[PDB]
């Protein structure tokens, strides 16, 4: 409401934000499709930067960097995270959703 | 038709327990006696219309069921000979009522 | 204890029943069970007993039942054969055509207050019994198995001309003292109510195999003849749904260990055998099946990886010889085998879920499409061997119910396009494999060859003729009910409705000699082939129902005379069931064993005449539909049609471009070839092959079926309209 030119920006980001793909049950959660429309979700959000509704602002770059997963990005937001395990819990958040203690530890170093 | 699928049920039971037939014949009593006592001596033709519409609802089921089973089966040869008893007793019926109610008009027309 | 039942058992297994009348045998019997029950219902020690007491009386209701059994060979009284009989009022079992006069005599002989009393004393010492006792409870539950052996019966005839019995094989009467001692015997069961189930529940789960086989049958044989579901109601109530589904996870694991070279012991093979038996048990009830979709059954059969793994060789390689042991079967039945129960399941619930049927074919084509890798290579697998054509006519069984577009419209909707191609490229995928089926065994030759593959062993050469026969009748029955569904379904379309085949009878002339039978010859199935495979089908089934028809009837006159059959006959048709026989035995159990082989060959020859004319009238149900659009809708190239030439043949053409390909071009299946000269040459080769004899023959067979589904006649007019739609060209 109050700037114009990111109202478009913002009401991008509300719509990813409300489709973010949730678990999938058909009487037995899939990670599969899981995957998938997070991927298609990725997919969407480089999209959208693509054609400027979700670009063109350097907040909404680094937002959609972040969602992509951007290491560097994070290091240098250390301040809003100011722990590892926030760190790691970011990483996969954005990069690995679903995670197994055979990567966890490579992740956690 | 909801009918169709307590015939089906009906029949799963029925298959292992006695004929249809015998059972549907039991089930008609105690409609019989509620519409005896829910109604008077006077409506005696709307008493006949209960029974008939309802033992036609149950020639509607035991044909529902006889139909889907095999008939070349002997199983099913003495529930269906009582089922044909059952339409011969449609037309018992009919035939009783329509004579006595003509006699009945007979007697009112005899102007 | 030891010495004496071991003495007592060596009485009783080993000796001969002619030495002392059955009658006393059984007296003294029942006379040992009574009193062994008064001492050791009133217990004469502690838990040392159950164990050597509980093999007792498992052997020696083991004994009793096979020991009714002989007096069921033989009457008693002074009428249980002949002319006329006046004991039959004395029990549940009544008079019926040759076979079970002589069982009912063996029980109207005893006295069956003492077998329900002496049941129920079986019963009560279960009853007081605690856990931890698996081998004891094992030998009670083999006890229950043998009592109802006795009561236990066999499934029915099929007979179709109606001149053999039918009758107290089953429950269906009031009488049946066999079915009112099951309805007592099942209020008692629900009088011990949820401990003695609790109990049945837990040793099925993680009793021991043969104690789990044990239960299995016992709830088998129980539920078989329930009416009041009290174990389905408490089963569903308890979670044992629950943790038994989640133990096929640990299914798919042990069986991908299993699918390794030198697989461990065949126990974890039974077990999950038992496992699958007990849910098809499951699956029996319509209420059952309800949860099991419920459940997401095909969701987690889908997120196992168990089917994804297929034992096929290589032209390369170390394949062509086995690390496996050879006393087991081949790796690949082994994974046949795992399959299979998935596949069983899948085709019941697609049956009675006919409510959420939609959500039922949706995971079940969700089932395949995850194992269409497998699923296509048993498709493009030319065998031969029994395995492959049952893998093939349950794979129909699933394809001609689920993989129909109208599941795609109802169900997946609002996907996106690329799901929505991957999904129809697959299920063409599907049509056209189903289409090769019939060129690959509507042949003739296939007849020849399976006749000839089951000459080594003549003891099941027999059987295995039978089965392969019936497979592919079903087969074919099975493709039908997949065209059948497409076309009911694309009937009210007018634009979209294209036929799967094109005229021609050349193809029909061909397909009655060789396919080059080194590889199967199969018409281009991404272009549409003819109806000349649906004509020379429709003969061949023609003349192989005037062969079984009159050997069914033989074999009928054969069941008939059996008693007035001279003993060498009967002795050769007891030679031919079972490797022992001759006129030392009993003339009546020689003419059981003629009758029982008459019985199940006319079964499996009134199963063949039936569906043989299913596959007939669906024929004409093609033949009609194929006229109707050839001669009323399809452009001709010779001449411009009235209002037909500005429509185009069915469904829409592709935009994407692709080179015409001998080899898995579906951009061939959407044109038809049609012109005049095409619909007059058809014309004249239907007048002139598709003789007035065959349509009386074809009339003639269709006076007797259509019973069994009651629908009002379509046959005759089927017939007629196929009859003119030949004298009728293009308009």
């Amino acid at each position: 409401s109050t700037s114009a030119s990111a109202r478009s920006m913002c009401r991008v980001l509300d719509d990813l934000l409300k489709k973010m793909p949730m678990l999938h049950t058909g009487g037995t959660q899939t990670l599969t499709e899981f995957e998938l429309k997070w991927q298609h979700w990725r997919e969407e959000c480089e999209r959208h930067l693509q054609n400027g509704t979700f670009s063109s602002n350097v907040h909404m770059e680094a937002v959609c960097r972040v969602l992509l997963g951007d290491e560097e990005v994070l290091l240098e937001k250390r301040d809003l995270m100011t722990t590892w395990y926030h760190f790691l819990v970011s990483r996969l958040l954005f990069k690995h959703p679903t995670v197994k203690p055979t990567e966890l530890h490579f992740y956690a170093q | 038709s909801p009918s169709f699928t307590e015939d089906i049920t009906l029949s799963a039971v029925m298959l292992q327990e006695e004929d249809p037939g015998e059972a549907a014949t039991m089930s008609m009593y105690p409609d019989f006696l509620k519409s005896f006592l829910e109604h008077p001596s006077s409506a005696v033709f709307e008493l006949i219309e209960q029974y008939e519409a309802t033992c036609n609802t149950q020639i509607t089921l035991l044909k529902k069921i006889v139909k889907r089973v095999t008939p070349g089966q002997q199983k099913f040869s003495k529930t269906a000979s009582i089922l044909w008893l059952l339409q011969q007793e449609m037309v018992t019926w009919r035939l009783i009522a329509a004579l006595y109610r003509d006699r009945i008009q007979s007697a009112l027309e005899e102007e | 204890l030891e010495s004496w039942r071991q003495l007592v058992e060596i009485i009783l297994t080993a000796c001969p029943q002619d030495l002392i009348p059955t009658e006393h045998r059984q007296l003294i019997i029942r006379d040992l069970l009574q009193d062994l029950h008064v001492k050791i219902l009133d217990d004469d020690a502690a838990q040392e007993l159950m164990p050597i007491v509980a093999g007792a009386v498992f052997t020696l209701t083991a004994h009793l039942s096979q020991s009714v059994r002989t007096e069921l060979k033989q009457p008693m009284t002074a009428s249980g054969l002949g002319q006329s009989q006046y004991v039959q009022m004395l029990d549940g079992s009544f008079a019926a055509p040759p076979g079970t006069e002589n069982i009912s005599a063996g029980f109207a002989s005893i006295g069956d207050s003492s077998l329900h009393m002496i049941l129920r004393n079986l019963l009560e010492f279960i009853l007081k019994t605690g856990g931890g006792f698996q081998r004891v409870r094992a030998h009670l539950y083999g006890s229950l198995l043998y009592y109802l052996q006795i009561a236990q019966r066999p499934d029915e005839p099929d007979t179709l001309e109606s001149a053999h019995k039918s009758m107290w094989e089953r429950l269906t009467a009031p009488e049946d003292v066999f079915s009112k001692l099951q309805r007592d015997n099942l209020s008692i069961f629900e009088s011990y109510g949820t401990a003695l189930m609790e109990v049945v529940c837990r040793d099925a789960c993680d009793g021991h195999d043969i104690g789990r086989m044990l239960a299995l049958a016992l709830l088998d044989r129980i539920v078989s003849v329930d009416r009041q579901q009290q174990w389905l109601l408490y089963l569903s109530n308890s979670g044992y749904l629950k943790v038994l589904v989640d133990s096929l996870a640990e299914d798919d694991v042990v069986l991908r260990n299993l699918l390794t070279p030198q697989p461990p012991l065949l126990k974890a093979l039974y077990i999950y055998e038992s496992k699958m038996a007990f849910l098809t048990r499951v699956a029996k009830s319509s209420q059952g099946a309800i949860e099991l979709l419920r459940s997401g059954v095909i969701v987690r059969l889908a997120q196992c990886q168990v089917y994804d793994m297929r034992p096929e060789t290589d032209p390369h390689g170390v394949f062509g010889m086995r690390e496996t042991p050879v006393f087991i079967p081949a790796p690949v039945e082994r994974y046949r085998q795992i399959l299979l129960p998935a596949l069983q399941i899948c085709q019941l619930i697609l049956t009675s879920s006919t409510a959420q049927h939609l959500q039922a074919a949706g995971q079940v084509l969700q089932f395949l499409v995850a194992h269409s890798d497998t699923i296509q290579a048993i498709l493009r697998s030319q065998e031969g061997s029994l395995g492959s054509l049952q893998e093939l006519a349950l794979l129909t069984g699933i394809i001609s119910k689920a993989a129909l577009p109208g599941v795609l419209n109802e169900l997946d909707i609002g996907l996106n396009d690329g799901s929505m191609m991957e999904l129809q490229g697959h299920i063409g995928r599907f049509q056209r494999q189903c289409l090769a089926l019939l060129n690959r065994f509507g042949g003739s030759d296939r007849l020849r060859q399976l006749s000839l593959q089951d000459d080594s062993s003549r003891l099941d050469g027999v059987s295995k003729k039978d089965d392969m026969e019936l497979a592919m009748q079903q087969i074919c029955s099975n493709v039908m009910e997949y065209c059948q569904a497409l076309m009911i379904q694309n009937s009210p379309s007018f634009q979209q409705t294209v036929c799967l085949f094109t005229p021609s009878l050349k193809e029909s002339a061909s397909r009655d000699g060789t396919r080059q039978d080194s590889q199967v010859s199969i018409l281009p199935s991404w272009r549409l082939p003819s109806l000349g495979v649906v004509i020379h089908l429709l003969k061949q089934s023609a003349n192989n129902f005037f062969t079984y028809y009159d050997i069914h009837r033989q074999s009928v006159g054969k069941l008939q005379n059996v008693e007035q059959l001279p003993p060498d006959e009967i002795k050769e048709l007891c030679q031919s069931e079972m490797p022992v026989g001759a006129d030392k035995i009993s003339t009546t159990q020689k003419y059981g064993l003629a009758r029982r082989r008459l019985v199940k060959l006319i079964n499996s020859r009134a199963k063949l005449l039936s569906l043989c004319s299913y596959i007939i009238e669906t024929c004409l149900y093609i033949l009609w539909r194929h006229l109707e659009y050839y001669l009323l809708h399809c452009t001709t190239s010779d001449s411009q049609d009235p209002v037909f030439s500005n429509m185009t043949f069915g469904n829409r053409r592709f935009q994407d471009t692709f080179n015409t390909d001998p080899n898995m071009d579906p951009r061939n299946l959407r044109q038809n070839k049609v012109s005049q000269q095409d619909v007059d040459t058809l014309l004249r080769e239907g007048a002139n092959s598709f003789g007035e004899s065959l349509q009386k023959r074809l009339l003639d067979i269709e006076s007797l079926y259509c019973k069994v589904r009651s629908r009002h006649s379509f046959i005759q007019a089927l017939v007629r309209r196929i009859r003119g739609l030949l004298r009728v060209s293009r308009v």
